[PDB]
């Protein structure tokens, strides 16, 4: 009554509360995904994290003050953010904003699996997703907004979401972390997101990107992406749960192996040598071999133990994996190629491998030194780095008959002649236009699904044009307007101006216009 | 213990002589281009806008070409297909508040901490022994607890809005007041688990609260305008329109505000203004961001504006009819209160609707050129009010 | 030969030229129909304006949803497309004529036509997405049958390729 109560202190915490999140979804006909899917999400799907809105801001909040308290407060008083070698301090003008748009996707295709669950404990975990790749979206964005207060050279750190758009390189990261995240069945796109992108490659991303960067005097991506990597684990189970979910509708027997074995191929085509890529060739000191890497994660833990026990749910071991693991040795060495070749559409400052990096180069991909090695050395002995050379290898790579080609699905380039990785030219011609496909994979999906693969390569906006008009009007300049953020040397002197590559005259051809 | 290029003699020689002795640029400002709102570019803008990766052919996009994959059939990724409305540029919108990720979980969670500190010390202090038990037992826990329904109704109605809208600013508006509308219904829950505490015999169960929410007339009118905001419509401005500015604005306001807040206040209720004073804090901070979105940007384009205006017209039209038919529906609930002069009689619960229509108008209506008469709706409401 | 400039030529300026000469929303409607049959999805007539068409749709569009706004009865905006069917009428021709398809390559055709001939503004967004999604489940319940079934060879000949070169 009015007089006496139970005042012993009590409060309520979120597993209280989120015991009944379930009863809060109630029934009308309507209530179902608007979303096209092969698939429907069980309706009794619950959730491994019991959050609730007030516990998620908790715990995200008590990250954030650890994380920018060291970035702002610490390794400012260090000055960290110009004690990182200048081929690493480029290459995370790369790797943090290609990250951020996998981040940014991440929102808008944890909303859509939101949109695609039922029951409202799932619906919950890809909500928390949702929030957390807001998280990572502008986790990416102060990286290189640090980088561009502290570091020697903030151009490129600071205006990627413009300056992305000029190369090639940024066509394959939107397939894998952009389209390839939002576009088709949900659960195609669960697949390409939590159970590949999270549950295979985000363990190996984040490793070896925080150890490549304290390897190489970067403290600051060190601090984010440790913090980012307690909110990915999670997200993985949110890949399980889909799978869970949809385990006991027969359409995950007809179709769900097809969409994962897709999505599989679809990530590791550009993940496997961008990454690789960029850690090997953008950084002074080694770590360990990507390759080693990459076996460690995805061939033995995910491709073992993760599709392991997922088999309790139907899941096979996607049948992509023994081409992708040929991929994996060398790639990345063939994309390297192509992103030296073509280094002014970019917008890093890019450093050829020196005498030590050779060394290590051949002593772990033994057959490197004679091919790429080679290859290397006679650019820089052409004058790759001297901006009066007129020289840019991409024209070299013309004369010589290495001709470049985009995957009509991938947008990955290809260059069939130097190539050491897996994959092969098919150019067909269809209804007035040809398409060049560079794998079995690939090829199919182009082949049954043409109107999904539309995307225009640069050969074909570029077509005729001279490489440094492109360049100015991508905005791919300094802040004097002439001077290229983009560089092949990581020198504070002789960098090239629009004019050097004007000399150079390197005009666009259609690689398909021979067939 | 691994080797640091920061902190290991030779790494930090070698780095340190490879480092230039200058500057390469002395543009320091993090997407410097960004067209500012306010007097100067904020961390807010710097950190989200262009993070979304748009086209040239989708107003404002700083990209070229078609995405590099589509659904079967053709539909793009993001596409212009999504929304009726135009605009020239998608990524003109500002939230007021300037949030982004970390100062929205840095609020969040002092109310958070701050809200368990609170109850722990409302329990011992024994403050729920003065609350009518009437109110407490069938109106408070039966009915508030059922209002949590609306609140996750339109939480869930921001789904396809998260996936489909076309900007990045405009995606953090809408999933930040997606999560303060669960927070709303949780918050709701969590009010009545913790009376369950202090009051033997009261059930915090959510089987009456669906009941009502499901079968009750009270409710029925919010129930079929909620089915249709979040299950009706795929279009993520009419959703954020129908949703924020014309449902909430008058249903949900007259239902958190009006009734369970104000009435509250009036039976001796000292616990649920700590809870409702969080879900009208969350509804100002929302009402910021979506007028800038529906008034500033798209009511207001330069050359879309006209036509904006036209569907935003025709959908408050719509929508508006189903608020004002719940809100006719809802005051069947005074029927159940204890009279109190000037709150739960006809004349309190007119000058209640007054304030609820006549800041609507102002907030809302006058701002796309609805023409509203507010004696009208008022009277329209007030015709459910029993005699 | 040499394309123009990105954002700026006179492929997008001369068909700016053809869109403003648009008055009415019957004349709109074939426009944005023609365009859409003629430059768009993979079985377009002309890829003459490949990297122009995109921005150019987008640029009719916002013609014909004008006209619409400024000539149409509100109602017509919500119920009808402006071919002046019925927006539900036109939603269950097309779920109607997918789920009567016989191959994929039967049901590909009629969803990219689908889009192709009512894509918004002609018919209303709410009623457009929601057929766009019901045809979509349809077209992907048949093509990722058997995925792999056919062997690349037998797909390049189903598909109707005309194969330049193949690699090794
Ligand atoms: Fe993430
Ligand atoms: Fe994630």
């Amino acid at each position: 009554d009015a007089l006496k109560v139970n005042r012993a202190p009590v409060g309520v915490e979120p597993q209280e509360v989120h015991k009944w999140l379930q009863s809060f979804n109630w029934d009308f006909k309507e209530n179902r995904t608007k979303y096209p899917t092969k698939y429907h999400m069980a309706n009794e799907t619950k959730e491994q994290f019991k959050v609730i809105a007030k516990e998620y801001a908790r715990m995200e909040a008590a990250k954030d003050e650890r994380q920018f308290g060291t970035l702002l407060d610490g390794l400012t008083r260090l000055g960290a953010g110009n004690k990182v070698h200048p081929r690493w301090g480029e290459t995370m003008k790369v790797i943090s904003n290609f990250l951020e748009v996998g981040e940014y996707n991440a929102i808008a295709a944890s909303a859509m699996l939101w949109d695609s669950a039922t029951a409202a404990e799932q619906k919950n975990g890809y909500l928390a997703q949702v929030l957390d790749e807001i998280r990572h979206t502008h986790q990416c964005a102060f990286i290189n907004h640090y980088y561009s207060k502290h570091y020697h050279d903030p151009a490129g750190h600071n205006d990627a979401r413009r300056t992305r758009a000029i190369g090639p390189l940024w066509k394959g990261m939107k397939r894998v972390f952009a389209d390839g995240f939002i576009s088709g069945d949900a659960v195609e796109c669960s697949v390409n997101l939590q159970l590949v992108g999270e549950a295979c490659f985000t363990n190996p991303l984040i490793v070896a990107v925080t150890e490549w960067a304290s390897a190489n005097g970067d403290e600051i991506t060190p601090t984010v992406f440790l913090s980012v990597e307690t909110d990915e684990l999670r997200h993985m189970a949110n890949g399980y749960q889909t799978v869970v979910s949809i385990a006991n509708d027969p359409a995950s027997a007809k179709f769900l192996n097809t969409d994962l074995n897709n999505a599989f191929w679809t990530q590791q085509k550009y993940f496997t040598p961008v990454l690789g890529y960029l850690f090997e060739y953008g950084s002074k000191f080694k770590v360990e071999p990507w390759v080693k890497t990459w076996n460690r994660w995805v061939y033995e833990d995910w491709g073992g133990i993760w599709i392991g026990r997922l088999g309790k749910y139907g899941v096979e071991s996607p049948a992509s994996l023994r081409d992708a693991k040929r991929d994996a040795y060398w790639a990345h060495h063939d994309l390297a190629l192509a992103a030296y070749a073509m280094w002014p559409l970019g917008f890093a400052r890019l450093a050829l491998p020196d005498e030590e990096d050779q060394a290590w180069f051949e002593a772990n991909y033994p057959g490197w030194a004679d091919h790429y090695g080679k290859i290397f050395n006679e650019w820089k002995k052409l004058g790759y780095e001297d901006p009066k050379s007129g020289f840019i290898p991409y024209q070299w790579l013309l004369a010589n008959g290495h001709d470049v080609y985009i995957d009509r699905v991938s947008q990955v380039p290809f260059i069939p002649s130097l190539a050491k990785g897996t994959g092969s030219l098919r150019v067909h011609e269809f209804n007035g236009k040809k398409h060049s496909l560079t794998d079995d994979w690939g090829e199919r999906q182009w082949l049954i699904e043409p109107e999904r693969y539309e995307c225009h390569n640069v050969f074909e906006q570029y077509e005729g044009r001279e490489l440094s008009e492109v360049i100015a009007e991508g905005h791919g300049v300094r802040s004097d307007g002439k001077t290229l953020i983009a560089q092949p040397h990581t020198r504070g002197d002789n960098l090239w101006t629009l004019e050097d590559i004007k000399r150079a005259g390197c005009v666009f051809p259609d690689p398909l216009a021979k067939f | 213990v691994t080797k640091r290029g920061l902190t290991d003699p030779e790494r930090a020689a070698i780095i340190a002589a490879a480092v230039p002795d200058h500057a390469l640029d002395t543009q320091r400002k993090y997407h410097y281009f960004i067209q500012p709102r306010w007097k100067r570019l904020s961390e807010y803008e710097q950190l989200s806008c262009y993070a979304q990766p748009n086209p040239d052919w989708i107003a404002g996009g700083l990209d070229w070409g078609d995405w590099t994959q589509k659904f079967h059939g053709g539909r793009p990724s993001w596409g212009n297909e999504s929304t009726e409305l135009r605009t020239t540029d998608w990524y003109r919108h500002r939230d007021p508040a300037r949030r982004w990720h970390h100062p929205y979980v840095k609020d969040k969670s002092e109310e958070a901490r701050y809200t368990q500190r609170f109850l722990a010390a409302y329990s011992s202090e024994g403050s729920i022994r003065t609350i009518d038990p009437y109110w407490r037992d069938e109106i408070l826990n039966k009915y508030f607890g059922a209002l949590l329904y609306s609140e996750y109704g339109l939480f869930n109605a921001h789904s396809s809005v998260g996936r489909d809208c076309l900007s990045d600013t405009i995606r953090q508006t809408a999933v930040f007041a997606a999560l303060d509308k669960v927070d709303n219904a949780q918050m709701i829950q969590m009010e009545r688990l913790f009376i369950a505490k202090l009051v033997p015999g009261f059930d915090a169960s959510t089987d009456v609260p669906k009941k009502i929410w499901t079968t009750d007339p009270i409710y029925s009118g919010a129930r079929a305008t909620v089915q249709e905001i979040w299950q009706g419509v795929q279009d993520w401005n009419e959703i954020l329109w129908a949703g924020h500015a014309v449902y909430d604005a008058t249903f949900g306001q007259f239902a958190r505000r009006e009734f369970f807040q104000r009435l509250a206040t009036v039976y001796g209720d000292t616990l649920t203004p700590f809870f409702t004073a969080q879900s009208q804090t969350y509804f100002q901070t929302t009402r910021g961001a979506i007028d800038d979105l529906f008034v500033y940007c798209l009511a207001n384009d330069s050359e879309f504006g006209a036509h904006n205006r036209t569907f935003l017209n025709a959908w408050t039209e719509h929508y508006l009819a189903s608020s004002v038919a719940a809100l006719k529906d809802f005051v069947g609930l005074y029927a159940k209160v204890e009279k109190v002069a000037g709150a739960t009689d006809r004349a309190g619960v007119s000058e209640a609707l007054q304030r609820v229509f006549g800041d609507w108008k102002i907030d809302y209506a006058d701002k796309i050129g609805f023409r509203v008469d507010v004696d009208q709706k008022v009277d329209a409401v007030l015709a459910g009010y029993k005699n | 030969a040499k394309r123009e400039p990105i954002h700026d030529n006179s492929i997008r300026t001369e068909w700016e030229a053809k869109i403003a000469k648009l008055t009415s929303v019957d004349q709109a409607t074939k426009f944005i129909q023609d365009f859409r049959l003629a430059y768009t999805s993979p079985f377009r007539k002309s890829y003459d304006i490949d990297v122009d068409y995109q921005y150019i749709e987008r640029k009719i569009e916002e013609k014909l949803s004008v006209l619409k706004t400024e000539k149409l009865p509100v109602a017509d905006l919500i119920t009808k497309a402006t071919t002046g069917e019925d927006a539900a009428a036109v939603e269950a021709t097309w779920i109607a004529k997918i789920k009567a398809a016989k191959s994929k390559y039967e049901a590909e055709r009629i969803h990219i036509e689908f889009r192709q001939l009512y894509k918004p503004p002609v018919l209303p967004v709410n009623v457009f997405l929601r057929t766009d999604a019901a045809l979509g489940t349809v077209l992907m319940e048949i093509r990722n049958t058997d995925y792999y079934g056919t062997p690349l060879e037998g797909l390049r000949k189903e598909r109707g390729v005309k194969v330049l070169h193949l690699q090794a």
